[PDB]
RNA sequence: UUCAAAUGAGAACUUUGAAGACUGAAGUGGGGAAAGGUUCCACGUCAACAGCAGUUGGACGUGGGUUAGUCGAUCCUAAGAGAUGGGGAAGCUCCGUUUCAAAGGCCUGAUUUUAUGCAGGCCACCAUCGAAAGGGAAUCCGGUUAAGAUUCCGGAACCUGGAUAUGGAUUCUUCACGGUAACGUAACUGAAUGUGGAGACGUCGGCGCGAGCCCUGGGAGGAGUUAUCUUUUCUUCUUAACAGCUUAUCACCCCGGAAUUGGUUUAUCCGGAGAUGGGGUCUUAUGGCUGGAAGAGGCCAGCACCUUUGCUGGCUCCGGUGCGCUUGUGACGGCCCGUGAAAAUCCACAGGAAGGAAUAGUUUUCAUGCCAGGUCGUACUGAUAACCGCAGCAGGUCUCCAAGGUGAACAGCCUCUAGUUGAUAGAAUAAUGUAGAUAAGGGAAGUCGGCAAAAUAGAUCCGUAACUUCGGGAUAAGGAUUGGCUCUAAGGGUCGGGUACGAUCAACUUAGAACUGGUACGGACAAGGGGAAUCUGACUGUCUAAUUAAAACAUAGCAUUGCGAUGGUCAGAAAGUGAUGUUGACGCAAU
RNA sequence: AUGGUGAACUAUGCCUGAAUAGGGUGAAGCCAGAGGAAACUCUGGUGGAGGCUCGUAGCGGUUCUGACGUGCAAAUCGAUC
C-alpha cells in the first residue's frame, strides 16, 4: 500500500466518514431507540477486509 | 599514539597476531609488488639504453 | 488407489518442456520448386548452442525466390560445417557435407542426417548428437530407398525424402561421466521435470504397484503386458526377453 | 547555463527581442598568486538558457555596462 | 614443479566419485580444454564452447565438431567416404 | 558518516535502481539514481564496436544529430571500414570472374 | 535506573533539566515493498482500554493534512491466461489462439465536381490480458509545513507532441566540404522495400580506474581541557542536475618491415593474415577547468531587537596517502552433456521513388524563438504496541544505506552520529527451583550409555603414522614460542644523467638482538579434545511442518524393457482435443 | 452421495528479480633453473580449481530427552549443533 487504486481509496473514505459517533440531537427525537452507533469500526479491533 | 608505536615497530609480535601471514598480507600481493618493480626497472633501462632488448627478454622471463 | 507419476505426466502441467532459451525448431527448408528442380544456395552465419540439445544448430540464411528478402532457417549442424560456408539444397546439389539432397540422388553407402520420414516433414530421423542413417540400397522403380537407422532398423523411404549429408555434431557426449547429481540436475532443468526418480519399491502401495512390503520388493513379475492399462504399466512393458544381453542380438 | 566568450554575440543576445531581464554579478577573486582583482559576470536570461559572460577587467566591464540596451531590466546583484 | 603424480586436472574432484570415473573424465576433459589448429588460418587458437562448437580466437571461424574434440573418427571416415563416392560418380 | 536512502519508491537493488552517493551544495550525501550505461553500436558483419558513433540509449539517438550516428562512408554507422573493404573487393573480383566464366563456357561449348 | 523542578486534585511511570546506561552501523538508526488505512499532525480530554498507574497515549472527542509533463502506475512482452473463427458437448460450458475464415490498413495520386470515391501500386502478419523488483522519453539544487514535497516557492534544466518564422548552411561543379586513412565538421534532400544494431541480459576469481567514506598534514575560524603536560582534543572549510572545452584502456589507420626472435600480463598470449617502434583516429564510463555558482548552504564576529525578526561585516583556502571499506566500471581469465528472456521502442545503412536551381527553392536530424503536457497514486507504520498470529503475543514477515578502535574479519568487546532509557513496582534475603559458577584428594568407581560439564582452542616454528581410489588422511598425532620497551636489518616510488651513483618522497610487512617484569603475556573477548577399531550408508544433498534426520529417500554409475511417428508412454466427457514434442535411438518413455 | 470453494501455509515446475564476511588447502595452465643420449624427469615459483574445508550473515533444527509445559508461544526460549 501507499501505491493504491482509486477503488481502495474510495472505500477508505466512506469508512472515515462512517467512523463517527451519533449526532446528539437524534437521542432527543420522538420515538427514538438509537442510543449509540453500533457499527463502529476502529482499526485495532476489526479490519474491514478492504 | 598506538599507530605511531606500530609505525616505530611495536605491538607486532607473535602475541599480537591472530590472523595468518597470508591473511594479513597475501603472498600474491607481495609477488605482484616485486614483479611490477622488476618489470618497470627493466623497462626504464631498456628505454634509457643501459640494456639491450635481448638481455631485457632474458631477464623478463627470469623475473 | 492413487494416480501414479507416469499417469499424470500426460496431463503435463509441471512436466511440460522448458523452452525459453531454445533458439527454435530445427527444420529443413520447405520443399519447393528450386529444391525439387535445382539447388538453392544459403550461407551459414552462426553456429549456436541450443539448450536442451547436445547437438549444435546452424543458422542458415537463404533468399526467398519470390520476394526480395532473406529467409532464415535453423538446421542441425553436421560435423565439419563452419561459418561462412555455402549450403546447397536441392535435387541437383553436389555431394558435400552440409548439403541437402534427396536420398535417391545420393548413392549407396552415403551417410546422412536429419532425414525426412516422408517428403515435406522437414526432418525426423538422425537428429541427435552423433547419429546418422546409412543408405543401403535404392529401388528406383516405385522411387523408394532402403536405409539403416541408428537403432538398427531397416526402413524404406521415398527417394524424394531429403537428407543432409554427414553426421550430426556433438558426438562423444555420453562418453563422459556426468559424475554428479548437480550436473544431472542442470541437464534436466533445461529439458523437463523427469529428475530425480524415486522407486516404486521405495514408495507406498497407493502410490505405485511395486509399493509396499516389509521388504523392498516387487512381488509380481515386472514384465507386464502391452494390453495392460494405465496404472498397471510400471515395469518392463511388453518385454519379449529380460536379463543381461548375451551374444549376438540383432538376429536376422 | 551557457558561457559566452564574445561581446559581439553578447550584445546580439541582449538585442534578441525575447531577452527582458539580466543581472550583473560582481565577485572577488585573485590573479594566480598575489593580489585580489574584481571579476564581473553579465547574465542574460533567454527563454531556454541563461547566457553568461565573464569579464575580468573592470574597464571592459564599465564600457559594456553603458553599452547595454536601455529597455533591458538590469539587476545589479 | 609437477604437483600431482597421475590425477592431473581431475584433482579438482579430490577424493570423490571413484578413480575409474575420474580417469575417464580426465581423458575427455584434457581434449575438451585443449587448443587445436585452425584449418583456415593455420594457427593454434581453436577452443570450444557449448559442446560441438569450436571457435578460433583469431579468424573468428566457428566449426561444428565433437563434444570434447573437434573431429570425431566417424566424421573423418565420412568426409573420406563422401569424397570417394563423389569421385566414383565424377572420376 | 552520512547514510543515504533510495530517492524513489522501489527498495530493491535492481539493475535500474542504481545509486551513486553524491555530495550536494548543502554539504550532505544524497543518493543519485544512475541511468543504465549505454552499449556501443556494433557491425553487422564482424560484431565489433564500430567507431565514430556515440554510445547512447536508443531513444536518445533521436535527440542527437546525424554526425554523431554515422560516418561518411557507405555503410557508415552500420559496418566497419574493413568489412566494407572486404565486400568491395569481393564484389569487384567476383563480378570479374563472372565474365571469365561466361567466356570460358562460350569457348568450350562452341568447340563443336 | 536515580535527583530536582514544573504541571496537576493526585506523579515510581507525563514534560523539562541534570546525571547514569544501552542499541553499538548484518542497529533499539534512517528509508521503503507487501499489508494496514488515517494509526500522521494539532487542539481538547480520562468514564472505559494501555493485564500496576496515568495529568500521558497508536485510546476518547473535534478538526486539519497527501499538490508531479520529468517519481510510479499507465505501455511492452515473460511464464502463462483468454475471446474470435470453427469444432465438441443434453447443457452449465469445453478445446484451441493462428488455426480447414472472402479475418485490413499504410501511403500515393484524383484533385480544386472526389465527400472520399476512382485510375493505380504497397504490404500478411490476424485479438486482448499478463511484472508498483524485468524493459522503459525526460529534473536537479536550496528553501519551506504542526503535519506535504525529486510534487509546493525560488532558481537552473530536459523530453515528447504540435505549430512555426528568423539567422546560418546549401545550389548555375542544383541535393556540402576536409582528411592518404582510421575518420572529422553546427547543418549538408531522400519514399516503398530490405539488412543491421541498440533494447538485451550467467556466475565466480583476481588485477586496473573512478566515486563516496575512512585516515592525515598546513592554514583560517569556533568549542573543550589546562595542579602539571599537551604548536593540544572535538568541530566547519561543501557544491547538484544540466551545458561547453578537454581527457582512457580496448579497438582501428598510415609509415615500416621483424630470428641474435621480440613485445608483454599478477595471470602467456600476440606478431610476415604483418610485431616492436614513430605518428595519428575513435568511444567519453569516468575525471579536470569554466558556466550553473555563491547572491546558495556552512562556520564566525559585531550591532540590535518590551515585538514583528532582523541588520552589518568576515572566512568558506591549499594538499597527501592506500592489498583500506562500500559501490560502479573496464579489460581479461576459469566453469558447464548448464553457454546463462522476450517484446514495445529508437537509430543507422542499402536502395533511387519523387521533388527541387538564382531574381529565390529546397533544411524544420544546425542554432534561436512559440504553445501544451491529461487520469490515478503520493500522509504514516513497516514491526517485540500501526501487518498476520482471537491481543499493545519473546513467534513470523521481502530489501537499501552503513563510522572509529581491537582484531584475519559485516565475529565478539568498547565507543561517535542517531535513537531509546520501554517493558508493574517496593522490602527482605528461608527452603525448593531456573540460569550462572567454584571446589581438597581421587578421577567414570556414576549412568543403559562420559548424558551434562570440563579440558583443547588463535598465530609462528618444528614434526607428523597406518591406510589410501595417490587426490587424501592431516589442524593427524605430538611439542616449543607469543607481553612491554629500546634498537638493528631487509623489502619501494618520482626526478638527474659532460655523449659506477646522487636528490627527494612515503608505506606497511617480515626476521633478529639486547633490556625488563613476583615466568606473566592469543592475559578480557574470541576460539578443534584426540587416538585405536567395528557395523552401516560411497560422498555433497533430501524428508515425517507440531514425538522418528536415520542405516530411510535421492544421487552419479550399472543393467534391463518399450518405441522409427499409421508410433511408444500418458491425458481428456468428447473433439478439426492434448503432454512428451521448439522432440527423433548419444532420443523419449518405463523399471 | 450431489454440487461447489480454496496452492495467502505447504508440495513441485516455470518466468522475472534479489541475497550470500573473513580464512585454510592449494588442482589445471604458465615461467625459470637443474638433470638426461633420448624418452622424459626433478626443484622452486606463479596461478587460483573444487556439488573441498574452518567459520559469519543466513537456511535448517542434533542433543540437553535443559527452560516453558493452565506458556511469550495451539510448537516458542536458551545453549549445543
Ligand atoms: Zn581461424
Ligand atoms: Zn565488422
Amino acid at each position: 500500500a501507499a501505491q493504491k487504486s482509486f477503488r481502495i481509496k474510495q472505500k477508505m473514505a466512506k469508512a472515515k466518514k462512517q467512523n463517527r459517533p451519533l449526532p446528539q440531537w437524534i437521542r432527543l427525537r420522538t420515538n427514538n431507540t438509537i442510543r449509540y452507533n453500533a457499527k463502529r469500526r476502529n482499526w485495532r479491533r476489526t479490519k474491514m477486509n478492504i | 599514539a598506538h599507530a605511531q608505536s606500530k609505525r616505530e615497530g611495536r605491538h607486532s609480535g607473535y602475541g599480537k597476531r591472530k590472523g595468518t601471514r597470508e591473511a594479513r598480507l597475501p603472498s600474491q600481493v607481495v609477488w605482484i609488488r616485486r614483479l611490477r618493480v622488476l618489470r618497470r626497472l627493466l623497462a626504464k633501462y631498456r628505454d634509457a639504453g643501459k640494456i639491450d632488448k635481448h638481455l631485457y627478454h632474458v631477464l623478463y622471463k627470469e623475473s | 488407489g492413487r494416480v501414479i507419476r507416469n499417469q499424470r505426466k500426460g496431463a503435463g502441467s509441471i512436466f511440460t518442456s522448458h523452452t525459453r532459451l531454445r533458439q527454435g525448431a530445427a527444420k529443413l527448408r520447405t520443399l519447393d520448386y528450386a529444391e525439387r528442380h535445382g539447388y538453392i544456395r544459403g550461407i551459414v552465419k552462426q553456429i549456436v548452442h541450443d539448450s536442451g540439445r547436445g547437438a549444435p544448430l546452424a543458422k542458415v540464411v537463404f533468399r526467398d525466390p519470390y520476394k526480395y528478402r532473406l529467409r532464415e532457417e535453423i538446421f542441425i549442424a553436421n560435423e565439419g560445417v563452419h561459418t561462412g560456408q555455402f549450403i546447397y539444397a536441392g535435387k541437383k546439389a553436389s555431394l558435400n557435407v552440409g548439403n541437402v539432397l534427396p536420398l535417391g540422388s545420393v548413392p549407396e553407402g552415403t551417410i546422412v542426417s536429419n532425414v525426412e520420414e516422408k517428403p515435406g516433414d522437414r526432418g525426423a530421423l538422425a537428429r541427435a548428437s552423433g547419429n546418422y542413417v546409412i543408405i543401403i540400397g535404392h529401388n528406383p522403380d516405385e522411387n523408394k530407398t532402403r536405409v539403416r537407422l541408428p537403432s538398427g532398423a531397416k526402413k524404406v523411404i521415398s527417394s524424394d525424402a531429403r537428407g543432409v549429408i554427414g553426421v550430426i555434431a556433438g558426438g562423444g557426449r555420453v562418453d563422459k561421466p556426468l559424475l554428479k547429481a548437480g550436473r544431472a540436475f542442470h541437464k534436466y532443468r533445461l529439458k523437463r521435470n523427469s529428475w530425480p526418480k524415486t522407486r516404486g519399491v521405495a514408495m507406498n502401495p497407493v502410490d505405485h504397484p511395486h509399493g509396499g512390503g516389509n521388504h523392498q520388493h516387487i512381488g509380481k513379475a515386472s514384465t507386464i503386458s502391452r494390453g495392460a492399462v494405465s496404472g498397471q504399466k510400471a515395469g518392463l512393458i511388453a518385454a519379449r526377453r529380460t536379463g543381461l544381453l548375451r551374444g549376438s542380438q540383432k538376429t536376422q | 547555463a551557457r558561457e559566452i566568450t564574445d561581446i559581439k554575440q553578447f550584445l546580439e543576445l541582449t538585442r534578441r527581442a525575447d531577452v527582458k531581464t539580466a543581472t550583473v554579478k560582481i565577485n572577488k577573486k585573485l590573479n594566480k598568486a598575489g593580489k585580489p582583482f574584481r571579476q564581473t559576470k553579465f547574465k542574460v536570461r533567454g527563454s531556454s538558457s541563461l547566457y553568461t559572460l565573464v569579464i575580468n577587467d573592470a574597464g571592459k566591464a564599465k564600457k559594456l555596462i553603458q553599452s547595454l540596451p536601455p529597455t533591458l531590466k538590469v539587476n545589479r546583484l | 614443479a609437477k604437483r600431482t603424480k597421475k590425477v592431473g586436472i581431475t584433482g579438482k574432484y579430490g577424493v570423490r566419485y571413484g578413480s575409474s570415473l575420474r580417469r575417464q573424465v580426465k581423458k575427455l576433459e584434457i581434449q575438451q580444454h585443449a587448443r587445436y589448429d585452425c584449418s583456415f588460418c593455420g594457427k593454434k587458437t581453436v577452443k570450444r564452447g557449448a559442446a560441438g562448437i569450436w571457435t578460433c580466437s583469431c579468424c573468428k571461424k566457428t566449426v561444428a565438431g565433437g563434444a570434447y574434440t573437434v573431429s570425431t573418427a566417424a566424421a573423418a571416415t565420412v568426409r573420406s567416404t563422401i569424397r570417394r563416392l563423389r569421385e566414383m560418380v565424377e572420376a | 558518516a552520512q547514510r543515504v536512502t533510495f530517492r524513489r519508491r522501489n527498495p530493491y537493488n535492481t539493475r535500474s535502481n542504481k545509486i551513486k552517493v553524491v555530495k550536494t551544495p548543502g554539504g550532505i550525501l544524497r543518493a543519485q539514481h544512475v541511468k543504465k550505461l549505454a552499449t556501443r553500436p556494433k557491425c553487422g558483419d564482424c560484431g565489433s564496436a564500430l567507431q565514430g558513433i556515440s554510445t547512447l540509449r536508443p531513444r536518445q539517438y533521436a535527440t542527437v544529430s546525424k554526425t554523431h550516428k554515422t560516418v561518411s562512408r557507405a555503410y557508415g554507422g552500420s559496418r566497419c571500414a574493413n568489412c566494407v573493404k572486404e565486400r568491395i573487393i569481393r564484389a569487384f573480383l567476383i563480378e570479374e570472374q563472372k565474365i571469365v566464366k561466361k567466356v570460358v563456357k562460350e569457348q568450350t561449348e562452341a568447340a563443336k
